[PDB]
């Protein structure tokens, strides 16, 4: 899952 | 990953001055900056968006330009409504950076402190709490660095400051330390001093008194 | 397998506000009806609110309807609930709780809880300032008042009723680590009227009716 | 006119945890890119987190990755703030604002602004305890048995662990649960019944141990 | 708007009885009831559910019946980790209500608490706080009332309590009261007394002092 | 027509 915390793993780039 | 510098840190003027505030880039960022005004206490204010076009209600005499790494702020005909901090920002559509702003100022002559320092009040003292304030009064620029030794010792951790905006009258800063010890703490020392450091003095400058004296 | 943590509990005073959140380990939030409940000194359990899936119905318990709201992140897994105009009887462990089964109905029991956060809320919603002299001991001489330990903001401060206003400064407050503000007001004065011109400065703290007038005098 | 305004600031200790909110007026946050920015004591802003619409990205300062969180409720109109394992240098005004523009655009300046709160991390996550005796005297002494105990009060966080002369006293004795003064600090107390017969001959002393600060106190509690 | 009673608030039971709780509706809520057991500082865990079935896990000494308006929990052969607090809940779609719980306790016999008092110590009256503390040694049942008279004039809103758990050996509770004043108010009173009301006392207990001896 | 929570409670809906 993209997540914000304990580690920032979100992958997209805008 | 854009590292954005902001140039100069201070800017000090008169009323009537053109100004010019620099904001650059590290890498090229196109158009995408904007100012922010922003006063003590208060919400930045959005000025300039796309570099150069002003928002609704912002005065002619702000405006911007620059495109790629540098950038430039101008105002034409300094107001007083303008003295504030101004901070420019890259914006993408998912993350920002801010420069670290620059204050603008009214520009005088350098000006030392008159320092004052103020043991506890009987009063207070009786209810169990010492607190010692060191007064540094009228002062400029508004850099100002204060220490303070108990016995000779240098303290840290138990100290807080305040400074007012600059003065009506004579456009000078005043500063306000409060240094807080327990009434059981303050019984075991003698000397309270505090050490004043500033550019309008040729050497930093002791107020202190004896407990008791 | 199945866990919840509540986070942000702490001391507010009355009338103030705060904010929890809720995070949870080994299932998704999203199909749950996700709730808030609370545990009072006296023991008992009270219902606070609930948040149902996509976030189309919250219904919240008489004595906090209005106040309080319940949100949900889906794609996160948390759940908030927001506090404002905090009373004392808000005072209680809060729990995270999920309604759940095997199989999901429209009314299962809470399975599974959070292990608690504690609210405190205390009673005093303001605190008018102490106000102390700052005594003077040349030409130039300087005094003032130190405001001490009030709550909220802020204090306003005259001098001699306001006729005082020339060399004067009051300085932003700060807020001490026990929560608490205080602030001084300074004023300039020549040495040779220590002792001919009377020193007073008027204390006002709006916020909790108090005013204060204190003569400063040297020694 | 738009509006925003935050809830939630206050103290925290380093370690502590603290959720923001923020609310708005008369438009809906779903169309917009929202954003929260801090003004830290030596006066520049820094962009912290933004939140795009449906909540689809999230993007952190480098300084707090992996340790705030930000969330959108569309529905209602709020925006959260999580922050965990705070640092003094978390310290400052926090802003919530609108990525916004008269029409929108794929990227748009913060059009609007919160009045901010403020958030302050002390250096301190611990605090030892002030140890009081509770002396014996005639008010706590009736026939055979006189009561006496210690006072541990103003230390943070739970717990503090109390023992009567190195262990050796257990008999009699109560170390009840703590307080939570408005203070923000904890108190409690430890008691022992003793016979009165007892006090002059032999001494009594608590043991006060605060792990989470590692600090430790030994007190005598004699008469009067 | 239903209302939730459970009966009793407070049952007093021995190690391999058998008990039973009951929960009351003002109005019929079919089986849409559960049961929940918690114990000190812990979270509350699920036991019964849609008013008899038992979750998967729970000791078969457990159990539920009832329906309309009235339930029942009943535990055979009492064991010490049942010794809780158990609370019954409505549970609809959206909301709940729970009772006000039931607390199983150890039975004895009523006891009459000890009384102590203790003044402020001077080291920290010196540092400008008072602290009275009030004990309640060794009673039987737990409810207890407490109430601080300064020259008669009874206190409210200046003192916390604190309970301890049932005692591992004789059963009973302890109690401890502090009233808290600054210096400066601890000092414009003489009598300082707490006003203690228990069920095994004939009549009231007031422990005094003095301020100053 | 917003259904909100604060400050006024303004939810419609009734459960089935
Ligand atoms: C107001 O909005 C309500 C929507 O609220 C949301 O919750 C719904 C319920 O979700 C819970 O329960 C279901 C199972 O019941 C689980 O799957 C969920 O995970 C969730 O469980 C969690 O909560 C419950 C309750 O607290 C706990 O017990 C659990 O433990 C757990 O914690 C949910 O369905 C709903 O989503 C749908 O609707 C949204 C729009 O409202 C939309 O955003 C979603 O995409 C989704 O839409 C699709 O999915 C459903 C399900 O297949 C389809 O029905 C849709 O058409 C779409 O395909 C929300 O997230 C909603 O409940 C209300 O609807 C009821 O009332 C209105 C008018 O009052 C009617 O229009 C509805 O038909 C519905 O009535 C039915 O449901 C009630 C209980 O669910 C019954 O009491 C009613 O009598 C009626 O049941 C009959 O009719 C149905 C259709 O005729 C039939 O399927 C049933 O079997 C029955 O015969 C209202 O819209
Ligand atoms: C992954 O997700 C992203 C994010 O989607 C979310 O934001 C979308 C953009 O919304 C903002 O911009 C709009 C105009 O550009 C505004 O109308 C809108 O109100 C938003 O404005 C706010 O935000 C901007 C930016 O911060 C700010 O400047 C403003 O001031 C406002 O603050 C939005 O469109 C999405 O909504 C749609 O999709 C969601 C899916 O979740 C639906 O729920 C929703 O109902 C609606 O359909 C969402 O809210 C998204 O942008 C990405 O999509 C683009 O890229 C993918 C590939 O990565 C393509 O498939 C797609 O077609 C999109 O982009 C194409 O065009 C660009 C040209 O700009 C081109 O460069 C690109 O390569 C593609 O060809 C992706 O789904």
């Amino acid at each position: 899952i993209x997540r914000s915390i304990p580690w920032y793993t979100y992958r997209w780039l805008p | 990953a854009v590292v954005m510098t902001q140039s100069p840190s201070t800017l000090s003027a008169s009323v009537g001055d053109t100004i010019t505030i620099t904001c650059r880039a590290s890498q090229s960022i196109e158009t995408w900056l904007a100012w922010y005004q922003q006063k003590p206490g208060k919400a930045p204010k959005l000025l300039i968006y796309k570099a150069s076009t002003l928002k609704t209600g912002v005065p002619s005499r702000f405006s911007g330009s620059g495109s790629g790494t540098e950038f430039t702020l101008t105002i034409s005909g300094l107001q007083f409504d303008d003295f504030a901090t101004y901070h420019c920002q890259h914006y993408a559509g998912y993350s920002a950076t801010f420069g670290q702003g620059t204050r603008v100022e009214i520009k005088r002559t350098v000006a030392a402190p008159s320092v004052f320092i103020f043991p506890p009040s009987d009063e207070q003292l009786k209810s169990g709490t010492a607190s010692v304030v060191c007064l540094l009064n009228n002062f400029y620029p508004r850099e100002a660095k204060v220490q303070w030794k108990v016995d000779n010792a240098l303290q840290s951790g138990n100290s807080q400051e305040s400074v007012t905006e600059q003065d009506s009258k004579d456009s000078t800063y005043s500063l306000s330390s409060t240094l807080t010890l327990s009434k059981a703490d303050y019984e075991k020392h003698k000397v309270y001093a505090c050490e004043v450091t500033h550019q309008g003095l040729s050497s930093p400058v002791t107020k202190s008194f004896n407990r008791g004296e | 397998e199945v866990q919840l943590v509540e986070s942000g509990g702490g001391l507010v005073k009355a009338g103030g506000s705060l904010i929890l959140s809720c995070g949870v380990s080994n299932f998704r939030i999203s199909a749950h009806t996700m709730n808030w409940v609370r545990r009072v000194p006296g023991g008992g359990l009270e219902w606070v609110a609930s948040i149902s899936t996509s976030s189309t119905y919250r219904d919240y318990a008489d004595a906090v309807k209005g106040r309080f709201t319940v949100s949900r992140d889906d794609l996160e897994d948390f759940v908030y609930l927001q506090m404002h105009k905090m009373r004392v009887e808000d005072t209680a462990i809060y729990y995270c709780a999920r309604k759940g089964s095997d199989r999901l109905s429209d009314n299962d029991p809470f399975d599974a809880w959070g292990p608690g956060t504690v609210v405190t809320v205390s009673p005093a919603s303001t605190k008018g300032p102490s106000v102390f002299p700052l005594a003077p001991s040349g030409g130039t001489a300087a005094l003032g008042c130190l405001v001490k330990d009030y709550f909220p903001e802020p204090v306003t401060v005259s001098w001699n009723s306001g006729a005082l206003t020339s060399g004067v400064h009051t300085f932003p407050a700060v807020l001490q680590s026990s929560g608490l503000y205080s602030l001084s007001s300074v004023v300039t004065v020549p040495s040779s009227s220590l002792g001919t011109q009377t020193y007073i400065c008027n204390v006002n703290h709006k916020p909790s009716n108090t005013k204060v007038d204190k003569k400063v005098e040297p020694k």
